[PDB]
């Protein structure tokens, strides 16, 4: 087994040569963001046609062109070639040249992962693409075609793949404005699909409440599937309300729920505390960017509670939420035993607020292992508080303090506890808090005396 | 180690790129820049001016940091930027960023001996 993984490098003419051995050996190449151009697919065409053991494949972030994409798609037409995954995401593949594609996924029977992400192949591409999905002898499990410039139109030849394919595992079809109704033939397409579908991502693509009942039969008909991502879509309240039925059959094991920037509030997160309560294989949850308010903390509070939940991750950073919602996430910090990530970052908590959360943090029998508080409005007269807890406290490895209003005395204050040896935590993240040359150097000092810790700006 | 005026340019300068073309600029610099290691870095900022232009923001408009400091200046005039802020739909090690471009006017904290930005403070 040989694997080479280059990431962000630039590849001069010497270093390259040396890889064209390699490339022609190795099971796995990855050579993602090395500044790689069409003057150089051909070496990778020729390389890979001899190559018997090439099983991943990787350019990702390469400015190769339509040439440098048709010259590498070209190479992998030998009826040696085994591969199995490969990345071409963010190469500059126009519908210029995907003409290719319908040849290229004929031949390639051992295909199993596609990564076509970030290339404006457009509708008229797509088609091209499906041309060759179409094919009996292309089997993909995994197809992501995030950022590709696709509408509606593109709808109805993805909805007639997934129809007849019964190995697909992931599709991610984010950040493409599928629009409603393209949206809707989807989901039939996926409905009809015998597809043992694990994984759904559908970021921002135009999905509105209305679209919510097919997604809801979507749901019920995958019961492998595990992840499940409507962000960034105008679901509402009304759109969840008919997104939960789904989640509450026995049947449903989602594990990973992505509903960031939602427009969902209180009532919305209210039907979704529903699912949590009854659903123990949940166990990451995303409601960030939705203004579920102090009441809506509330509620997800209570549930986070209840024997029924299990959830270990907690995504719900700028959710409008104040001070007055910490009492409640501090019964959960001492009574949750599942909790073990918590994202509140870019609320208003200020001062009040994190002091109350430290209070439930400075004793020893938390589970809590990493907490992101960064844009809290957390001052100086905050930072003696978690310097409390990090004396205190036996769980909390990271805990994220970036973008808030402290200073070096703030600052200076959370590195004497660092002093300790016995501290628990490992990392410490300061993302533009500015603090003058005399506090870096009480920095860079307790960085020497404790090489284990990690403190990140 | 590198010193505070070392980590400025790293992190917020880039005299000859732009992002105009590339919705991914963010997603490349943030990486390149190592500003994606162990943490996603929230909000950042990159200027796309000369570096000698940049450090003679030190010699312009004094005003306050946000945090009370009194060694802020103010550029004196709006210079190209690009602001790259972390998508809600990140998970570490997975960073996903959106990338904004103005041409607004700068605010950096100058310290040490050369005067130099050691911290870029906001866009105004």
């Amino acid at each position: 087994m040989m694997s080479l993984d280059i990431q962000c490098e630039q590849l001069s003419d010497a270093r390259w040569t040396e890889l064209l051995p390699l490339i022609q050996q190795y099971e796995v190449v990855r050579l993602d963001d090395c500044g790689l151009t069409e003057v150089r697919c051909k070496d990778i065409s020729s390389a890979v046609q001899a190559n018997p053991a090439l099983t991943e494949l990787s350019l990702r972030t390469n400015e190769l062109g339509d040439g440098g994409v048709g010259l590498v798609l070209q190479g992998l037409q030998n009826p040696t070639c085994k591969i199995q995954k490969l990345s071409l995401q963010n190469c500059g593949l126009t519908e210029a040249g995907c003409g290719i594609l319908p040849g290229m996924l004929r031949s390639l029977s051992t295909l199993r992962e596609l990564h076509l992400n970030d290339n404006p192949m457009g509708d008229a591409g797509l088609k091209l693409l499906c041309e060759g999905l179409q094919d009996p002898q292309c089997r993909l499990e995994k197809l992501q075609l995030e950022y590709c410039n696709l509408t509606a139109t593109s709808c109805e030849p993805l909805a007639s793949v997934l129809r007849v394919k019964a190995d697909f595992k992931e599709l991610v079809l984010s950040n493409n404005d599928l629009h409603e109704p393209g949206v809707r033939i989807l989901c039939q397409g996926l409905k009809d699909s015998a597809c043992q579908l694990e994984s759904l991502k559908l970021e921002n693509c135009g999905i509105t409440a209305a679209n919510c009942k097919d997604l809801c039969d979507v749901v019920a008909s995958k019961a492998s599937l595990q992840e499940l991502d409507l962000s960034s879509n105008k679901l509402g309240n009304a759109g969840i309300a008919a997104l939960c039925p789904g989640l509450l059959l026995p049947s449903c094991k989602l594990r990973t729920l992505w509903l960031w920037e939602c427009d969902i509030t209180a009532e919305g997160c209210k039907d979704l505390c529903r699912v949590l309560r009854a659903k123990q294989s949940l166990k990451e949850l995303s409601l960030a960017s939705n203004e579920l308010k102090d009441e809506g903390a509330r509620l997800l509070c209570e549930s986070l509670l209840e024997p029924g939940c299990q959830l270990e991750s907690l995504w719900i950073k700028t959710c409008s939420l104040t001070a007055a919602s910490c009492p409640y996430f501090c019964s959960v910090l001492t009574k949750s035993r599942s909790l073990l990530e918590l994202q509140m970052s870019s609320n208003p908590l200020g001062d009040e607020g994190v002091q109350e959360l430290c209070k439930a943090l400075s004793q020893p029998d938390t589970v809590l292992r990493e907490l992101w508080l960064g844009d809290c409005d957390v001052t100086n007269s905050g930072c003696s508080s978690l310097a409390n807890v990090l004396l205190a406290n036996r769980s909390l490895r990271e805990l994220d303090l970036s973008n808030n209003c402290m200073g070096g005395p703030g600052v200076l204050q959370l590195l004497e506890s660092l002093k300790q040896p016995s501290c628990t935590l490992q990392q410490l993240v300061l993302y533009d808090i500015y603090w003058t040359n005399e506090v870096e150097e009480q920095l860079r000092a307790l960085e020497e005396e404790r090489p284990s810790l990690r403190i990140i700006s | 180690r590198e010193s505070a005026a070392q980590k400025f340019q790293r992190q917020h300068m880039d005299p000859d790129g732009s992002s105009i073309n590339s919705p991914t600029y963010c997603n490349q610099m943030m990486k390149r820049r190592d500003m994606t290691n162990g943490s996603c870095k929230p909000v950042n900022t990159f200027v796309h001016e000369p570096l000698a232009d940049v450090q003679a923001v030190c010699s312009q408009e004094n005003v306050t940091c946000k945090n009370r400091k009194s060694n802020c200046y103010k550029s004196s005039s709006a210079l190209h930027i690009t602001d790259c802020h972390l998508k809600g739909n990140s998970k570490y090690p997975n960073c996903d960023y959106k990338t904004t471009q103005y041409q607004k006017h700068i605010i950096v904290a100058c310290e040490g001996n050369p005067y130099v930005p050691v911290h870029f403070d906001a866009t105004v």
